[PDB]
């Protein structure tokens, strides 16, 4: 939700989320939905953002409306932080369990230590039911199946209430006696021994002994009631697998890119080659989670969030089937209301007017190639 | 010293139930780690968690007691300093 | 958070920073009015809040 | 000489109104800065509260107009004894305000980040924290200080030092809001505690210990207004 | 010797020492022995241990009972620190010269800056003779052959004794005069000039002049007696060669691993493949310097320290010659007293219950392949 306030160039030159798939948009409490896809770490990472040695695959939601039942990167569960390499592509998946009714924008994000939150596209999901029905059953290595939603609560309440009542009683022992005024006058006159009588000092011992006693008995009773207790686990998971995608034979070189200020349109001049074996065509340009498509080549079928989808936002001067070899240069224009709605036009206030994006090409058969583009964006003031 | 040493013993009976180990999808986790994993904190990634992670100069099980003695020693100086700080706050001077 | 209550940094930081106000309030709620509580009062307030 | 405006602490009803307005008009109607719903329920809130606070501070701080010859130390334990009760009513109000400002809404704002809202460029739990509660308790503290200054004899001797600390001291967290949102930007740290950017207005809660000096003072001219009548 | 006190998971997921060879176990003073082998840096390095940009190949012994006559990594002398890469294998060698009689446990260790000591397996070596016979001859770039054991000692003694006697004489000049009491009374009365007479102040000048003089003459004499003197050398040696070992075609995937608490046994479930060309068999599992062997396949011939050698510690459900392709899954059980003796069972107190180890396979001919294993270790409480 707060992606709109992040630096435009940062949103464009960090991580690119594509092939995203939401398994549902209408869940009931205790039901699960999954979010899958891939993300590609940009090699032209920002200088002020630490390289992602330590990253955490998170979920963007307003508190635990869902619970993260699981999350995988390349097939491995990632409850800890992980390491990534600039320029790699990873496949990820997240499994959510609906907990609280309402309508929530669910985003896929990556926290990067020394960097910040890197928020992917969000989708509106609706949860129906009553939160009172939520169950979080768990079985322990003793089993012992418990309900993590309310387990151990009575113990917390009892112990905290007991210690609080003990502390209140200490103050109450001294509160009945007139305080402040008589005590001031006493020490001012030189009767420093105001209300510290032997009986008042022996009450201190009882409290101090009754305290030091309860702590020991309680430690023993805990060790005897929970014989098995491990420390809080933690630690990076460096071993994370990427994707062995074939090099996009279709090579694209950006000659120059500009954008109209004011206006909701950007303009690139691409020099394209088709070192591949089949004729390709420019299908989509993806930047900062906004998808500009060319309706004549490709149309979305994944229910991509509409406010981020430009069905005919991509306009190529010549999208005639680019055949093998056959280098060519074309003028691409990606225009959509989302350029201004998602504050991408605020690249003008950024101290780095540059950009990065994902080009997708399709053959006669329907295969897709993913090419990376990046270069300076030049504000053309109208 | 007491303040520093009575803390962890005073809290253990409360957090002990949440340190039972659990095997979750092939990884081992305590119930507290499982809680931190389930209930999403979009603002608190896992890597900011400043908890004991083990080192080559650390010993197998010596963190809790050593950290409670170090804390007691430092609490000595903290109490020393804040006694005088509070004596100053009690001033009745006029300017 | 419970998953932050570890064995090294929690046990080291909590008491250190916690003993500050109890000591300061005790520096006049003892030599001016011989008030026995004052750390108890600080902690009761903190816990209530 | 009390039991009147002490029980008239409307702080609860007013603050019970925002905690409701928060959980009903800022949960989802205030999640996005966007443009329509936000500037309707949260930006207008901010502007209205700023102007109202400035004007209420300028007005309420007129104890210098009601001020006059305050030799109540020459009066018996009736007129001056009655003024001390009013001073402590003011101080109880200040205590309630400080509680709600520095404890309730501050840790509520702490709760808000941990959930979703990255501080980037704003938060609606910020209209309620830095621009409503802090100025409220600032106004109350200034009012109490001025009352003592203009109505009690023992304070006619030049601005008790510790009274200035349980006052403008806690005022220095408001301008301290510049430290954060700058330590949260180009120096950020997504916590409350290790981030020294917050240590700015950690050096404000300490200043809220100046109620050790006001209490010593108010229990030194009052101890001499009760000595004769011991039993 | 202190490896037993280091975190169990750290000892298992950092550096693996194998192919170790001690040239002798019974040396006399002035004699040399060598320690050779290889070590493999684990790619799943611990987070709290800095990556080994700066490492030093050290020797673990209780003081200089030997002297490190030399040490090579990949054939180059490494008197300075060096750099290593996660996942590489290096060949090393160390040359020791016996100096002090006794029985010493000699370990091979690697100090990692920002990390700590990484101790390899130790061996009991006995030194016989008399330390009085030790000779450390050296020839300098002037040659000038000297004995580094006692060279320049008389100079140190003479200079330090001279300066000390000079300082003692200063105090003695003032010690004969009654001190403390008369001096206190003098300045208390106002006779601050107690014993600072002109003759007492001119003695100060002599000392100050005789001092400032001796320093200059001594500097000159040193420059004239040792005309050639270089500064203390130092500096990293980044260029360190690894080993080009062929990729182990035999691929092993750990399905799950657990250990009995209490007990001295661990249990893995391995999914093995034989992409190689010959039938292989699981021979040894090496972890934390402990070697679990399967007597039916392989037996040690390098005099490996017995307390770390489990001849029949490895137990495979099916060690039938795994032939080409032919994937398979087996249950491995590595059990030995060393699991409890070397505090490896203390993985339970570690805030990271995971493990890493070295699998060795042997063909019909007798070749060896080295595969790396790692996964979470799950305490199965009996
Ligand atoms: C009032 C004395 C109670 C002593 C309790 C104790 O020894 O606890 C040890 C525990 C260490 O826990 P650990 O080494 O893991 O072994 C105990 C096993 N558990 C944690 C399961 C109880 O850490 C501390 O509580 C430090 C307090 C020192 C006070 C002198
Ligand atoms: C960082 C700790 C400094 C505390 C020093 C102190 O107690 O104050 C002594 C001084 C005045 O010294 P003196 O005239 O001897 O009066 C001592 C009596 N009190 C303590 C009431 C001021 O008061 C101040 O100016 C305030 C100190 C700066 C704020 C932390
Ligand atoms: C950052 C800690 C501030 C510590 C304040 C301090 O110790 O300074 C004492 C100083 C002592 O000089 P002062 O008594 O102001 O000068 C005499 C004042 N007259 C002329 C009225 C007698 O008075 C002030 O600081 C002015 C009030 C500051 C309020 C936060
Ligand atoms: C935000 C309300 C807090 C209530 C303050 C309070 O109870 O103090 C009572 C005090 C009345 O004290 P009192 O002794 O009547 O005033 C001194 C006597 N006079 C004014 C005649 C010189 O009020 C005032 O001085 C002005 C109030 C204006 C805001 C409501
Ligand atoms: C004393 C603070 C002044 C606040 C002025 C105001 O009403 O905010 C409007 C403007 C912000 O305008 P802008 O972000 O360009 O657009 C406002 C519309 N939304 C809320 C959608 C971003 O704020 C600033 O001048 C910067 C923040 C104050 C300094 C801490
Ligand atoms: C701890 C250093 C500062 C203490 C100053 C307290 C005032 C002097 C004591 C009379
Ligand atoms: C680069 C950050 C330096 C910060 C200086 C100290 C800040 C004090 C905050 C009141
Ligand atoms: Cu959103
Ligand atoms: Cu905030
Ligand atoms: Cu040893």
């Amino acid at each position: 939700h707060g992606e709109k306030s992040q630096a435009a160039f940062m949103r464009m030159r960090t991580i690119h989320w594509f092939d995203l798939n939401w398994s549902k948009d209408q869940v009931s409490v205790n039901e699960t939905m999954s979010i899958s896809g891939k993300f590609h770490v940009f090699a032209g990472w920002p200088e002020t953002v630490d390289k992602p040695e330590v990253a955490f695959l998170n979920i963007g939601i307003p508190g635990p409306v869902f619970i993260r039942a699981g999350s995988w990167i390349g097939g491995q569960l990632v409850p800890r932080s992980v390491s990534l390499e600039l320029g790699e592509t990873y496949e990820f998946k997240v499994l959510l369990k609906a907990r609280r009714p309402g309508d929530w924008h669910v985003h896929t994000m990556m926290n990067v230590q020394g960097g910040g939150p890197i928020i992917g596209p969000g989708k509106w999901v609706t949860i129906t039911g009553s939160m009172g029905d939520f169950k979080n059953p768990i079985t322990t290595l003793t089993g012992e199946t418990i309900d993590l939603e309310t387990y151990a609560l009575d113990g917390v309440y009892g112990w905290h209430l007991f210690w609080y009542l003990l502390g209140v009683a200490w103050m109450v022992y001294w509160c009945r006696k007139p305080v402040f005024i008589p005590r001031r006058i006493a020490v001012d006159a030189g009767k420093a021994d105001s209300l510290i009588t032997p009986t008042d000092k022996k009450v201190g011992m009882a409290f101090a002994a009754g305290t030091l006693a309860i702590v020991a008995v309680s430690m023993g009773q805990a060790n005897e009631k929970y014989p098995v207790t491990t420390p809080l686990q933690a630690g990076l998971m460096r071993g994370i697998k990427s994707l062995e995608l074939p090099q996009p034979t279709v090579s694209v070189k950006v000659v120059d890119a500009s954008y109209r200020v004011p206006g909701r349109a950007m303009q690139m001049t691409l020099e394209i080659t088709n070192n591949g074996d089949s004729a390709v065509r420019l299908a989509e340009f993806n930047t900062a989670s906004v998808r500009f498509l060319d309706a004549d080549v490709y149309e979305d079928d994944t229910n991509y969030p509409d406010d981020l989808l430009a069905e005919e936002g991509l306009s190529v001067s010549d999208n005639s089937p680019l055949a093998p070899g056959e280098t060519r240069t074309v003028d691409v224009t990606a225009s959509d209301a989302a350029w201004e709605v998602y504050r991408l036009a605020d690249l003008i206030y950024d101290p780095d007017s540059r950009f990065a994006g994902l080009l997708f090409f399709i053959d006669e058969d329907g295969n897709r190639q993913m090419t990376m583009v990046d270069a300076p964006l030049i504000p053309t003031f109208i | 010293l007491a303040w520093g040493l009575l803390f962890y013993p005073g809290n253990w009976p409360i957090i002990a139930p949440l340190h039972v180990p659990v095997e979750y999808n092939g990884m081992m986790m305590t119930l507290a780690d499982l809680q931190g994993y389930h209930y999403v904190r979009t603002g608190t990634p896992e890597y900011i968690r400043m908890v004991e992670k083990g080192t080559l100069r650390t010993f197998g099980k010596d963190v809790a007691p050593v950290s409670a003695f170090f804390s007691g020693f430092v609490s000595i100086l903290i109490y020393f300093l804040w006694h005088f700080f509070g004596s100053w706050f009690g001033s009745e001077k006029f300017v | 958070w419970t998953d932050w209550k570890d064995r090294r940094l929690w046990v080291t930081v909590a008491p250190i920073v916690s003993i500050t106000f109890p000591a300061a309030v005790q520096a006049v709620l003892w030599w001016r009015y011989r008030i026995a509580w004052g750390a108890t009062l600080c902690v009761l307030g903190l816990l209530l809040g | 000489k009390k039991n009147i405006i002490a029980g008239a602490s409307l702080y609860l009803v007013f603050y019970a109104w925002v905690r409701w307005y928060e959980g009903v008009y800022g949960w989802s109607a205030g999640l996005d800065s966007f443009a329509p719903e936000f500037e309707t329920y949260w930006m207008n809130f901010l502007y209205i509260e700023m102007v109202l606070e400035v004007l209420v501070a300028s007005v309420l701080w007129g104890y210098i107009w009601k001020s006059r010859d305050r030799k109540v130390m020459s009066i018996t334990p009736r007129e001056e004894l009655r003024r001390h009760f009013t001073h402590w009513t003011w101080l109880m109000m200040y205590g309630i305000a400080i509680y709600f400002g520095a404890s309730y809404f501050t840790e509520q704002d702490g709760t808000w980040h941990q959930t979703i809202v990255r501080d980037t460029d704003f938060t609606p739990s910020h209209i309620i924290e830095f621009y409503l509660s802090y100025p409220i308790y600032i106004i109350t503290g200034g009012a109490s200080f001025l009352y003592a200054k203009t109505r009690l004899p023992t304070y006619q001797q030049g601005l008790s030092l510790q009274y200035l600390v349980v006052v403008v001291g806690p005022f220095m967290i408001l301008p301290n809001v510049g430290l954060n949102e700058w330590g949260h930007t180009f120096w950020f740290m997504e916590e409350l505690f290790v981030a020294p950017l917050h240590y700015g207005f950690v050096f404000f809660g300490w200043s809220a210990l100046g109620v050790l000096g006001v209490i010593n003072i108010e229990l030194g001219a009052l101890s001499k207004l009760l000595k004769k009548d011991l039993a």
